[PDB]
């Protein structure tokens, strides 16, 4: 019971890949901060966003909790582990280019 | 410094004049007090531009003081009642700089100007407006002290038939509503709609935009960035060197703007100026009937002149806001762009092609007239951000763009400077060009060309196995070292020395290059000397056999200049220099720490800050 899971959607693999229908893609560019970006991604295959700091810069520029990401700073990370993406975001520049699936209330 | 500085003070009141005031501010950095008050009064009474340059510059640097505030307050209070144009705006900026000094008299001085500003609400009315606008930016607290008089007097004075008031008073109402939103709105909309019901047209639209623009910055953030057009994982050095009604009435603000999108088609350039800025940001909140009233005024102004500059900017915001429905108006918008470019103003055309995609494969064909326009900072910033947002053919962008660079860098002065900025601004994919550029900077008497061409070559050597390539880099870096040692202009020496980054330490560590660097340790400029010992100290691990004997001689000299020279500056410079040695060459200095520490303790027990 040690891990925590807040994502209602069980799996989105191939559900996202299909064009149109449930979601509309959006690209979010987040600038680095002295206190950090303040977001966590804990999706195995789809790498869904686990939590977002409400007072952080990400929450100011949208970035709601119920989202999925497929590409970071240009590189497409649709099918990798969340920790591997966590390595990429830390090793990348201060400003991060992020694509959010942003399901439309479905 | 009384009469000799009065000779340049009279030459400042009579390009060089702005530099004479900049040198006065620089003279205030090093700096009797009575003579400066008399010299400021001498320039005041005579001319008024140099007097404001004398007052404001000294107050900022020398520091606000009770004596200085009590005297110069009377001078500033005299200028405002009656003054010439241009001089008035300079005197109002000198108020803002005084009000941001952070003194005890600031509470009295600011509230003295604000109370008199409310009395007025034409060199009297516009002066009070510039005072309230700058105080709203600089001082939010005391600007909020009088909010109820603020709105009531201003909504009367704004709608008078004047242009200078309408330009400034809306920026004051803008500065006020930003402070009000972060912390009235009913009294604003009431007086605005009363005023709207042809001078009383273009003012209401700015007020209506206040509810739309502040509630949604998303519209402004795109326009604000186009108008202008490190790493977290780095390891620190082991030795630390010393250091509501705005959204509910949003569409309503547009509903009163939609009627003001076709009513004032062609009245009286001034009214059209306010319409063409606001319409895209109002539509960006809620886009077609609103657009149709926008499109009638905006599209007609693009063909016309004196507005074409703002016309594409409004259309560029409109292109991002209206995504799908804009495809109907593709033949209308694209025909003006295809006609506007051949004449070469068009700096906006490229910015909006970036904002138009912000897409189709047609844009690939649209590049060949776009590039034929000419080298501009907007075009190359766009094409860089074009490959950022839509990297469908990043290679084809770089393929065509390099063909442009080849034509440019094969064959006046300020363009080649910007052409080097072009070559050096954004990423690219250059051997012959750089070996030919090694001739140009040597054979150019232009200071700015040499200073920029240096930035270029050091940047284009970032890929740093073929022996010939190494020998070429060695040749280029040898030419740079020669320029960095022998060039008279220390600015060029400053750029070159700064350009010798971590990347080049493999090349600088060569024996021949290190013998040049040693000569550089006897440079006229101490700061370059400082930076050189840092580079040499950093290389003392790579080639200690050469570097450590040479730093030992330098160490003795540093301690000699410290102990035996009886001069503050030289001793001060020597300590600073020994600082850079300790940090950059710690191995050398550890065995000799006890001598150094005794010398430093003796300096601590000496009887300049």
């Amino acid at each position: 019971c040690n891990p925590k899971s807040v994502l209602k959607r069980p799996v989105t693999s191939e559900e996202l890949l299909t064009p149109g229908a449930p979601y509309a893609r959006k690209t979010f560019t987040i600038v680095g901060d002295a206190v950090g970006w303040g977001f966590v991604v804990r999706g195995s295959k789809p790498c869904h966003i686990q939590a977002v700091d409400p007072s952080g810069p990400a929450a100011a520029a949208g970035m709601k909790v119920c989202q999925f990401v497929v590409s970071v700073n240009g590189l497409n990370v649709l099918h990798v582990d969340y920790r591997t993406v966590n390595n990429l975001i830390l090793t990348g520049p201060r400003t991060i280019v992020m694509e959010v699936m942003e399901e439309l209330e479905c | 410094x009384x009469x000799x500085x009065x000779x340049x003070x009279x030459x400042x009141x009579x390009x060089x004049x702005x530099x004479x005031x900049x040198x006065x501010x620089x003279x205030x950095x090093x700096x009797s007090t009575r003579f400066y008050d008399q010299l400021n009064h001498h320039i005041f009474e005579l001319e008024r531009k140099g007097g404001i340059l004398a007052i404001a510059s000294l107050i900022g640097v020398e520091g606000g003081n009770a004596t200085r505030i009590g005297r110069f307050a009377n001078y500033l209070r005299n200028l405002l009642p009656s003054n010439d144009p241009v001089v008035m705006e300079m005197a109002s900026k000198a108020i803002g700089r005084l009000a941001m000094a952070g003194d005890t008299f600031t509470a009295e001085y600011v509230e003295f100007e604000v109370k008199r500003a409310l009395e007025w609400l034409e060199g009297r009315r516009h002066a009070a407006v510039l005072v309230l606008r700058e105080l709203a930016i600089s001082v939010p607290t005391f600007f909020f002290q009088q909010v109820q008089p603020f709105f009531d007097n201003i909504f009367v004075a704004v709608w008078d038939p004047k242009q200078a008031i309408r330009e400034g008073a809306v920026a004051a109402l803008r500065a006020c509503l930003i402070l009000t939103t972060q912390r009235w709105y009913r009294h604003t909309f009431e007086e605005a709609e009363k005023g709207f019901d042809d001078d009383r047209i273009h003012g209401a639209l700015l007020i209506l935009n206040e509810l739309v623009r502040i509630s949604s910055m998303e519209g402004e953030r795109l326009r604000e960035e186009m108008e202008e057009i490190m790493g977290f994982g780095t390891k620190p050095r082991h030795i630390t060197p010393f250091t509501x009604x705005x959204x509910x009435x949003x569409x309503x603000x547009x509903x009163x703007x939609x009627x003001x999108x076709x009513x004032x088609x062609x009245x009286x350039s001034l009214i059209q100026m306010t319409i063409l800025n606001l319409l895209p940001r109002l539509a960006a909140f809620r886009p077609t009937q609103y657009l149709q009233d926008t499109m009638n005024h905006v599209l007609s102004c693009v063909k016309k002149e004196k507005e074409r500059t703002a016309a594409f900017q409004a259309l560029g915001l409109l292109s991002v806001a209206v995504r799908s429905e804009f495809k109907v108006y593709l033949p209308r918008v694209l025909d003006i762009i295809r006609a506007a470019l051949p004449p070469k103003v068009d700096a906006t055309v490229f910015t909006c092609i970036s904002m138009l995609a912000r897409i189709q494969q047609d844009i690939k064909e649209l590049l060949e007239p776009m590039l034929a326009v000419g080298l501009s900072p907007a075009l190359t910033a766009v094409l860089y951000d074009l490959s950022r947002q839509i990297p469908q053919l990043k290679k084809d962008i770089q393929d065509g763009l390099l063909k442009m660079l080849s034509l440019v860098l094969m064959h006046d002065v300020g363009s080649i400077t910007l052409a080097l900025r072009t070559l050096g601004s954004f990423e690219f994919e250059l051997t012959q060009f750089v070996r030919h550029c090694a001739d140009h900077f040597l054979n150019s008497e232009h200071k700015e060309i040499r200073m920029e061409a240096a930035r270029t070559c050091s940047r284009l050597l970032t890929p740093s196995v073929s022996q010939t390539a190494v020998q070429v880099v060695a040749d280029v870096l040898s030419k740079l070292l020669v320029v960095g040692i022998t060039d008279p202009d220390p600015d060029i020496r400053y750029c070159v020395l700064a350009s010798l980054d971590e990347r080049f330490d493999a090349h600088l560590a060569q024996a021949e290059n290190l013998q040049a660097l040693f000569v550089a340790l006897n440079d006229q400029v101490f700061e370059i000397r400082e930076l050189a010992i840092c580079t040499v100290g950093r290389l003392s691990s790579m080639n200690p056999a050469f570097v450590m004997p040479f730093l030992r001689k330098m160490l003795i000299q540093i301690l000699t200049e410290l102990e035996h020279s009886g001069i503050g500056r030289i001793k001060e410079q020597s300590a600073r220099m020994l600082g850079h040695l300790v940090s950059n060459a710690p191995r050398l200095i550890r065995p000799y720490m006890e001598p150094i520490l005794k010398a430093l303790i003796l300096k601590l027990k000496d009887p300049n800050p």
